């Protein structure tokens, strides 16, 4: 999938890498700010610090954060660290999200004029990628088809049309440039908004983008260890890092995403289409807020793979109690392929070494799954029941999809005459 | 839009890796459909030598001969007109591309998932100009009831006995999923007279071929009386049903449900597991889309847990009106 990447990583790759005959200035000219910066430190890898005044934002996928007084402008030093003194380290909601404001990027105020600042974005889609212009920055639209080129000579024909006459030369450069920088590195979305560009030459003044995550295997070299931030609003977590290692190691899809960790309704549901349909469910009776992950398991992973994906699991519901007790929902569609006893078989494992905190957190499982020698899968998922104690509610293919789920949630009753068909 | 019949009973494929259990489990559908021979003529496989691998034609072991170069392959078998590419996300591109290099090749379905957008959209482009179907990337692939079936679609005897997939009913589908394929066989299968043809697009953001190319085929099959769709947050490819509906062009009864609703419902972005399944403007999500779809005069139940229901109430209109 196409994953959005930080304003730093963005701007440190086109600084790296783009051509152009435009000197683009303040290239590196950036300094990131965390609340445990050493200020001192940073300080005295970054001099320039001192030599100009300065823009301070936060880099954290955060969009209009000048709307949102997010963007202190033509600052000294010292007002910069009295604009992030309210700041740093503060929660913050922005839109419907709420995280902690932690992640800043400090840079070089250029001044310049309103009518020096220039609109650029690339963007994919399945006839191929569109270049944007505006001479009002801070408009002209043109289809790059799959196997185009975009020379300096098509944006001025294209796009360049309103642009001011003394700048044409640079812009058609720089945006020429830019688009076999979007190619070359496997960008999806790549927009500049101000591009600024006075007598002295062009500046970056802002950057969002997103890269194809699925080309790293093409572009590693040039990406280097190139970090995909959440969204605004969730946190990163160790046990997701771990999963997607899993993920990179064969053909199996195993996917993770914590929503909320101390939700009381967890899954572990074969298949990327199943896996939305079982959360859109929980979510339509009313159990959003509840809902601690979204993920899912497939393409026949081994029982091993699935063994070590269950734990992740269990472990991540058996870290603090609920009054209520939790719930895991173990779903999925009938699959085509799938070995649904060796998968079974390795979450049984799973369950079998956490008996202990299972029983401990009042955890109610329900079990619904077809497919491959799914018969053997659900017999075992009854019998780790009867040996640990656990209560397990398992159904297979007569029963509908999701009516587990109102079963789990108390919705609809339990239908023991579906047990294990 | 391209062909209307991508596969017949008469189908010669090539699979392209080694993968002996899906082309039994092909094997054993086409035996129980009746097909008077193997659908798959030759498998196609670089890390090993030129071999013959044994299968079983109902009991009787047969041979199916496996090429070092695709080259090879093509030319003993001019019969083939279908590819199953099992190439690893590697790989997939290069290997698509030959494989468009051969005239008799009119479909290919790509297994692989994680193919980079960028590389698809290039396959998309040649593909397009060639007038060659893709099913894929990034599918289990799809099925056509007495006919063919693509690879793991469907599964084993087992499932394909319990889910009538063994001969044509009615109903067509199109889905985003792989696994929910499978599930759309089973409630199809209980709710009208079964499937007559399904494919799965595979969870990309640029599929080889869209929603809408399957929906306005099955619209021009005789033997189809209506439409199954299951879409998915992303995109906005839905919207051509709504399009086509009201240009007259879609005529025969067509049920959809979009799934990601709880998307909606999330304080941030939620990447789901498909690819594609990441809406990027309000128009992309699933109840923006499912709401459309209602109404242009598509059939959407009000969940998922209703889509059953509505299937089985349309069919049983078909038939009360002598359509089916
Ligand atoms: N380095 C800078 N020098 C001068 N003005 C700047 C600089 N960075 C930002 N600005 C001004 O502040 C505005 C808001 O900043 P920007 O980075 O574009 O954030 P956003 O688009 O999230 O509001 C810019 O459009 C521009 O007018
Ligand atoms: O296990 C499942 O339910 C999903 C799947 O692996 C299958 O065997 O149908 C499917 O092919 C996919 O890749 O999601
Ligand atoms: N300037 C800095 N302050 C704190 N931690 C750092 N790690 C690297 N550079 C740093
Ligand atoms: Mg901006
Ligand atoms: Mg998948």
């Amino acid at each position: 999938s196409a994953k959005a990447i930080s304003e730093q990583t963005g701007k440190e790759l086109l600084y790296k890498f783009i051509c152009t005959t435009s000197a683009i200035q303040n290239r590196f000219k950036y300094a990131r700010v965390t609340p445990d910066t050493d200020w001192a430190r940073l300080l005295q890898d970054h001099p320039w610090l001192l030599s100009q005044n300065l823009v301070v934002k936060p880099d954290q996928l955060i969009k209009r954060r000048g709307k949102l007084g997010l963007v202190g402008v033509n600052l000294t030093l010292d007002g910069v660290k009295s604009w992030l003194k309210p700041r740093l380290g503060q929660e913050a909601t922005v839109g419907k999200a709420t995280g902690f404001l932690k992640n800043f990027l400090i840079e070089p105020f250029v001044p310049h004029s309103q009518a020096e600042e220039f609109y650029v974005c690339i963007y994919a889609t399945r006839e191929g990628d569109y270049v944007l212009f505006h001479h009002e920055g801070g408009a002209q639209k043109l289809l790059v088809g799959v196997d185009e080129k975009l020379n300096p000579e098509d944006i001025k024909k294209h796009l360049l049309v309103h642009a001011p006459e003394d700048k044409k030369e640079i812009l058609a450069s720089f945006i020429s440039g830019l688009f076999n920088f979007y190619e070359d590195l496997y960008f999806t979305y790549l927009e500049i908004n101000p591009l600024v560009v006075t007598k002295d030459g062009v500046y970056v003044l802002d950057l969002a983008a997103k890269v194809d995550a699925t080309a790293d295997y093409i572009c590693k070299v040039k990406w280097g260890d190139i970090e995909f931030p959440p969204p605004f609003g969730r946190e990163a977590y160790p046990e997701e890092a771990y999963i997607a290692d899993l993920d990179a190691k064969s053909g199996a899809s195993l996917k993770l995403t914590l929503l909320n960790p101390k939700g009381r309704i967890w899954t572990m549901v074969a298949g990327g289409g199943a896996s939305v349909v079982y959360s859109d469910t929980i979510c339509d009776l009313g159990g959003v807020n509840e809902l601690a992950n979204y993920g899912e398991y497939s393409g026949a992973p081994s029982e091993q793979q699935t063994y070590d994906y269950a734990k992740t699991i269990l472990s991540l519901m058996t870290r603090e109690k609920h009054p209520d007790g939790k719930i895991l929902i173990i779903g999925g569609s009938i699959a085509n392929f799938t070995n649904v006893a060796a998968t079974f078989k390795g979450i049984v494992r799973a369950i079998r070494d956490y008996q202990g905190p299972l029983k401990e957190h009042e955890v109610t499982i329900f079990v619904r799954r077809g497919g491959p020698n799914y018969q053997e899968g659900l017999r075992v998922m009854g019998e780790v029941g009867k040996t640990t104690g656990i209560p397990i509610h398992v159904f297979g293919t007569e029963t509908h999809m999701t009516a587990i789920v109102g079963m789990a949630l108390g919705h609809r009753p339990i239908p023991e005459n579906l047990y294990f068909q | 839009s391209k062909s209307t019949t991508l596969f017949s009973r008469h189908t010669k494929a090539i699979v392209w890796g080694m993968q002996t259990r899906a082309v039994q489990g092909m094997l054993d559908f086409d035996y129980v459909c009746s097909r008077d021979e193997p659908s798959v003529a030759a498998m196609v496989y670089p890390f090993t030598g030129d071999h013959k691998q044994k299968f079983y034609w109902g009991h009787k072991e047969i041979l199916i001969p496996v090429f070092k170069n695709m080259a090879d392959a093509m030319r003993k078998h001019p019969e083939v007109d279908v590819l199953i590419n099992f190439a690893s996300l590697r790989s997939a591109y290069d290997s698509t591309m030959e494989t468009m290099n051969y005239a008799q090749i009119r479909t290919i379905a790509i297994i692989a998932e994680g193919i980079p957008e960028a590389l698809t959209r290039k396959l998309i482009k040649k593909a397009d100009q060639k007038g060659v179907t893709i099913i894929g990337p990034a599918t289990v692939g799809g099925i056509k009831p007495g006919c063919f079936k693509i690879g793991n679609t469907g599964g084993m005897l087992d499932n394909i006995l319990a889910s009538k997939l063994y001969r044509p009913g009615s109903v067509a589908y199109v889905s985003r999923s792989g696994g929910m394929s499978n599930e759309l066989n089973n409630i199809i299968s209980r709710t009208t007279d079964g499937v007559y043809e399904g494919v799965a697009i595979g969870g990309d953001r640029y599929p080889g071929s869209t929603f809408m190319d399957h929906v306005l085929r099955y619209q021009d099959t005789p033997g189809v009386k209506m439409i199954v769709v299951l879409g998915e947050i992303g995109g906005t490819e839905e919207y051509k049903i709504c399009r086509g509906i009201k240009e007259g062009r879609l005529t025969k009864p067509i049920v959809c449900w979009c799934i990601g609703t709880c998307a909606t419902m999330f304080s941030s972005e939620v990447q789901f597991g498909h690819a594609g399944a990441c809406a990027n403007q309000a128009s992309e999500t699933a109840v923006a889309k499912n709401q459309a779809l209602k109404e242009a005069g598509v059939f959407v139940p009000r969940s998922f847990d209703e889509l059953g229901e509505i299937i089985q109430s349309v069919y049983e209109d078909l038939v009360a009106n002598g359509v089916i």
